[PDB]
């Protein structure tokens, strides 16, 4: 089920999309992602997990967020996975993505944003049922409120639209947590020579209770987190939580409570109850970004990824991935402070590739670190 | 008056340049006394019938001013980031 | 029975602060966030703030969290700020929906 999509409106673009079901294995659509639509493996994998909810972002604090992963994304190519549907967070940061790609200069890193939609959630899809090869649909832009179904966003270059799955209304959740559990397992590069093992990270903005599942889910699957200082949903809780540094089946109950008054339900509310205090058993997986404060997203993002790496364990050759993506974003104050700090021994041998990297693409503060350091 | 003049004098030379080079853009290629079949056939050519001030696609037009925007945003960031690290600001 | 109010009562140190708008200003906002948490409530508040150049005090304590602020309730205020020539509310009132 191939199509492409020429988007008519205000601006004319075309995208494609594939249709899918949920019990397709996501190694087919990665492959097909990769081969098909000639997408190189991303250098770094960012998954939204809400901005679906009625309240929305302030225009201050979105334009930030979306300014913040343009630029973190726009050292390397990297992939931003969102829900395509035109609405809250999704629109606007698709907006900034085809932005930044309109004004790239370089196009030989880009920033593709990938759409994960359910079928059940998309505006007039009989208009790209067609999807005929020879003549892509034509599909109409509406900015629709927020009622329950949106447009496809004309911003987000690649669509991956499933199906509904008759067992459960969560095949959308599934698919995401799958597909991110299956880039996690890859290779950036074309050859597993001087390829890193593809960072994928999730962002949680301004979540509901019904999306705990999929994040402990996702954090089983061993992925980081992070978390908006002043996202305003589930966020807010979490932040708050590690702000108290220690959580209560009491204190979690009442901040639950505070912040989502509408849901009282004494099974789902101990069911979520439990699912925090899983989930903030991990913590490591857990970081949170704070706009107001930081302001700088690759920073948060290489501090996460190195904290789980570290978490993982002591070896060098573990910390590898992590040295190299901090190589590739000149976050040397990061790397000298975490990674290259008594704890891990460091040979010449396994830093070699390192310094190839970091000699070849114009990083002598990386050159000098790493000459310093055997 | 030399002194206090030149600069300000090769600023008005190159504003000047600018419409010297706008009117030989649309002058005959042939020099005068010959410059007459020029304008007998521009003549002919009007009774029968630009490299600057160009107008552009829709698309590459969309793409110029996405950019322009985004130079500005670059730019006004510079500025603000040069701003904070100022040392009245930090003071 | 005075002193048990307090949220009425605001010292003015004109040795430290020297200020007597903002002390007024940031009485008064007090006063709105004591009464209710509406956002029409804190609409008097917010438009004496756009008079007097406060962006400072009116971020910190009108635009800070706890008031949830539509376009529509914020569209008066954008009029007022607009025409008194106050571009720092302009551009704070932009930011905020």
């Amino acid at each position: 089920r191939l199509g492409d999509i020429d988007f008519t409106g205000v601006s004319r673009t075309r995208g494609k999309f594939v249709r899918v079901t949920s019990s397709t294995d996501p190694a087919e659509i990665y492959q097909i992602l990769t081969k098909q639509w000639g997408l190189a493996p991303p250098h770094l994998v960012v998954a939204l997990m809400g901005g679906d909810e009625v309240a929305q972002l302030k225009p201050w604090l979105r334009d930030t967020l979306r300014k913040g992963l343009v630029k973190a994304a726009q050292s390397t190519g990297a992939w931003i996975l969102t829900s395509g549907l035109r609405f809250g967070i999704t629109k606007n940061l698709g907006q900034a993505v085809r932005d930044h790609s309109l004004a790239s200069t370089s196009p030989k890193v880009r920033v593709v944003a990938i759409g994960i939609a359910p079928w059940n959630m998309i505006q007039n899809r009989d208009l790209l049922l067609s999807a005929k090869p020879d003549h892509p649909a034509t599909y109409p832009t509406e900015d629709l409120p927020y009622g329950a179904v949106y447009s496809l966003d004309c911003n987000h270059s690649h669509f991956i639209l499933v199906d509904e799955d008759p067992k459960r209304p969560g095949a959308t959740g599934e698919m995401r947590v799958k597909m991110l559990k299956h880039i996690s397992l890859q290779r950036t590069g074309y050859g597993g020579t001087g390829s890193i093992e593809i960072p994928v990270l999730c962002l949680l903005v301004h979540g509901e209770p019904r999306i705990l599942q999929k994040m402990y889910k996702n954090i089983q699957n061993s992925i980081p987190w992070l978390i908006l200082a002043g996202s305003g949903g589930v966020a807010d809780i979490l932040v708050t939580l590690m702000d108290r540094g220690c959580w209560d089946a009491d204190i979690v109950q009442e901040l639950l409570i505070n912040t989502f008054p509408d849901g009282l339900h004494s099974t789902e509310i101990t069911s979520w109850t439990k699912l925090i205090q899983r989930i903030l058993d991990h913590g490591h997986l857990l970081t949170v970004h704070d706009p107001e404060q930081d302001s700088e997203l690759d920073t948060v993002i290489l501090k996460a990824l190195v904290k789980a790496c570290k978490s993982q364990s002591q070896e060098a050759q573990d910390f590898l991935d992590e040295l190299k993506l901090a190589v590739a974003w000149n976050r040397v104050d990061i790397a000298k402070s975490e990674i290259f700090s008594g704890d891990v021994q460091w040979s010449a041998q396994d830093l070699e590739e390192v310094m190839m990297e970091a000699l070849v693409n114009d990083k002598p503060d990386f050159v000098r670190l790493f000459v310093d350091n055997g | 008056t030399f002194q206090v003049v030149q600069e300000n004098a090769d600023i008005f030379w190159k504003f000047q340049r600018y419409n010297l080079i706008v009117e030989y853009h649309s002058r005959p290629a042939l020099a005068p006394p010959f410059i007459i079949i020029s304008h007998i056939t521009q003549a002919l050519l009007s009774f029968i019938k630009d490299l600057l001030e160009r107008e552009l696609p829709s698309g590459l037009d969309q793409k110029l001013m996405t950019w322009e925007t985004v130079q500005k945003e670059n730019y006004l960031a510079k500025l603000e980031h040069e701003h904070r690290e100022s040392s009245g600001e930090r003071l």
